[PDB]
């Protein structure tokens, strides 16, 4: 009767929700939350993430509407479906992800009226290069001192998907709450369908970019790669020959040998290809 | 050790690494580098004080 | 996963960020920037900038959060 | 005068979250909910939606019902989280429409003056075929013929802001195809941009060989429409001839150079360190 490691289903809208309610007020931590299905003892799933309406206070109990949410919640019994919650969402900002001093009484306010009502942390300012530094959290009571935190029993996956970070074992780690793992729902009726509607275009395969700037761009690259080449001349026929093999390792340049060499050729090479390629298929199709 | 810089982490506050050598920005006024300007014949006359 | 590798770098480098200045170097891959908000830094460096460019106090690119040489 | 639309991400897949929702109970195989906009300029954008019960009889297809005290009870609560969000208009699903999409437009038109819909295709999704758009338009029908609704298209598309591909991206993660592509990723954008074109013209085919073996009454606009394609194609003379060899040769032989001096004498070097390299372990071996 204790947890062992739970796996938190996420679906595909459910995060679109995040970022988007996230990225709303960034100045003013967003709040609201968050709506699934207890399916089992360790698994948890959430498919559908409302938000809530925020007030002077911000991310605290204070912000959460009980008469608004059971409106709410009764208008979406009719349509698509009833569930519980599950747990609830805000957003840190100004730092990483941690349980502030009170997102930690919201939580045991969660976990005494819900069952354990994980909370999810999401970083709307970091979310930018190609990731997302989104976790959720579950807080351990405080009677388990003189037993080792996150009873785990039966698994192996717990060195996988995050190593705790030092600037995450500094506030409450692990001896307040401990870390979750979160996997990704996908399925088909939705992967292939966002990728044909997004990274997709028709009568943009087979344009052809006319040449006023098309050949404008075969001269500009000549000139620098030409004094690359003089350079690369320059250092070929210098060949210093004392101690050869640590005055190279100790001199690297990183811009001279083949790094600036077959670079842009590469790149003007596979372009005029392309343009020459589309213009004689043309000319076979149109007449 | 006098005068030794150290790498502190910013999140703990805790010790990263000794630092290599001392305090001295602000060199480039100093170590002239370049040795020829002048020679010593070009001057003449003020031997006592040569 | 090498062309992502290089997606990677270029993408990590081209955002707004702040403006700081070289100040030492330790070693190859981490050297010794201030920014310009004072509060002197050690980070580390990328290997596509050029190592024989930062002899003096020259004005170098910062992360916001990384804070390292850009 | 809406030039195109431009939805996010959100409620495409929302609309499969709510088929998916009904399909335990429901019969109506179609999902008609409302669509929510930030009308800016001309050009038009739908950030979030949401659904409502809606059924309709199969029995004399006239029969139908909207449940607008949900909708004015759920666009008042998302007006007060974000009043940014206003009605633009609504949508379905279902490439076969149903005739009651008319007398659906013309009630909430007391809503939106320049009300919208948006046919998205769930089951559909094989070939290419994003989301359809329509306008709301009362004219007689053209001249000489009688007066109708007559459902005026506009062209749609996905756009895709910031703050969203990051959670687009990391969804992905399975073949993700990279920018620019090293020539393969070219010649398949050619191969299904002409998959697309003989597939249109599959279906015009098809649409010549019904629009006159007695079906239905032609439409004078669309013959004309189709002759100003055929005997308005360019052809082929001396004038194109002696500029096409004029400047293949020109971005050719670039090409040329680049790739049989620069590649190759690169692969010598590369020669020269190695066999180098393999000669001076070999006399220091023993
Ligand atoms: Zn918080």
């Amino acid at each position: 009767a204790v947890d062992t490691a739970e796996q938190v289903y996420i679906s595909s809208l459910a995060l679109l929700k995040m970022l988007k309610h996230g990225r709303a007020g960034v100045p003013m931590e967003v709040m609201g939350l968050m709506l699934g299905e207890f399916v089992d003892d360790y698994t948890v799933r959430v498919i559908d993430v409302f938000a809530m309406p925020q007030s002077g206070t911000g991310v605290s109990v204070e912000a959460v509407d009980p008469v608004f949410q059971a409106k709410m919640l009764d208008m979406l019994k009719q349509t698509g479906r009833p569930e519980m919650v599950v747990g609830w969402y805000h957003s840190h900002p100004g730092f990483g992800c941690w349980l502030s001093g009170v997102d930690i009484n919201t939580q045991q306010s969660f976990e005494a009226l819900s069952e354990r009502a994980v909370a999810v942390v999401v970083d709307p300012i970091q979310s930018v290069k190609g990731k997302v530094v989104i976790d959720a959290f579950r807080l351990i009571n405080a009677n388990m001192m003189v037993l080792g935190h996150e009873p785990r029993q039966t698994t192996s996956n717990l060195g996988h998907l995050n190593k705790p970070s030092i600037q995450a074992l500094i506030h409450g780690l692990n001896r307040h709450y401990y870390s979750i793992t979160i996997n990704y729902r996908k399925n088909e009726l939705e992967q292939k369908m966002l990728l044909n509607l997004h990274k997709k275009s028709w009568m943009e395969g087979l344009t052809l970019q006319d040449y006023s700037e098309h050949c404008k761009h075969n001269e500009s690259v000549v000139k620098e790669m030409l004094e690359l080449a003089k350079n690369y001349n320059k250092a070929v026929e210098e060949e210093d020959k004392m101690t050869p093999e640590q005055l190279a390792i100790k001199n690297v340049g990183k811009q001279d040998p083949k790094r600036h060499l077959e670079e842009h050729v590469d790149v003007l090479m596979t372009s005029n290809i392309v343009q020459c390629l589309a213009a004689m298929l043309d000319t076979v199709v149109f007449k | 050790t006098p005068n030794c810089r150290v790498a502190l982490r910013n999140d703990s506050y805790t010790l990263h690494k000794i630092l290599p050598n001392k305090v001295d920005p602000l060199v480039s006024l100093m170590m002239v580098e370049k040795v020829p300007d002048s020679t010593y014949e070009m001057i003449g006359g003020l031997d006592k004080q040569i | 996963e090498f062309l992502h590798a290089q997606e990677e770098v270029k993408r990590i480098q081209s955002i707004p960020l702040v403006i700081g200045q070289f100040l030492e170097a330790v070693d190859q891959n981490t050297a010794i920037v201030g920014s310009t908000t004072g509060s002197n830094y050690y980070v580390r460096i990328l290997s596509t900038i050029d190592r024989e460019l930062l002899k003096p106090n020259a004005s170098v690119a910062l992360h916001k959060h990384s804070n390292a040489l850009v | 005068a809406v030039q195109k639309v431009v939805v996010h991400p959100l409620v495409l897949l929302s609309v499969v979250d709510h088929f998916n929702r009904i399909g335990k109970v429901g019969n109506q195989k179609r999902v008609v909910g409302v669509l929510l906009g930030s009308w800016q300029k001309k050009v038009l954008d739908v950030s979030n939606s949401f659904a409502v019960p809606f059924d309709e009889d199969d029995k004399d297809d006239s029969v139908w019902f909207l449940d607008h005290d949900y909708l004015e009870n759920m666009y008042g609560m998302f007006k007060k989280v974000n009043a940014r969000e206003r009605i633009v208009g609504w949508y379905h699903t279902g490439p076969k429409l149903h005739k009651n999409d008319i007398a659906i437009n013309e009630l909430m038109k007391r809503y939106c003056p320049n009300s919208v819909l948006v046919i998205i295709d769930v089951k559909p999704k094989d070939l290419g075929l994003p989301t359809e758009a329509y306008i709301s338009v009362e004219e007689v029908h053209d001249d000489g013929t009688p007066t109708s609704k007559t459902f005026e298209h506009v062209t749609s598309e996905i756009g895709a802001e910031e703050a969203e591909e990051v959670g687009v991206e990391h969804l992905l993660r399975d073949i993700k195809d990279t920018t620019v592509g090293t020539l393969s990723q070219r010649i398949t954008n050619q191969v299904h941009g002409l998959k697309g074109l003989n597939s249109k013209l599959l279906d015009i085919r098809s649409y010549l060989e019904k629009v006159a073996t007695g079906k239905l009454p032609i439409n004078h606009q669309i013959i004309y429409q189709l002759q100003d394609v055929f005997n308005l194609l360019p052809d082929v003379s001396l004038q194109e001839f002696v500029k096409a060899f004029y400047l293949k040769t020109n971005d050719q032989m670039v090409v040329v150079y680049l790739a049989s001096l620069i590649r190759s004498v690169v692969a010598l070097h590369n020669l020269i360190n190695n066999k180098i390299a393999n000669r001076d372990a070999e006399k220091k071996e023993g």
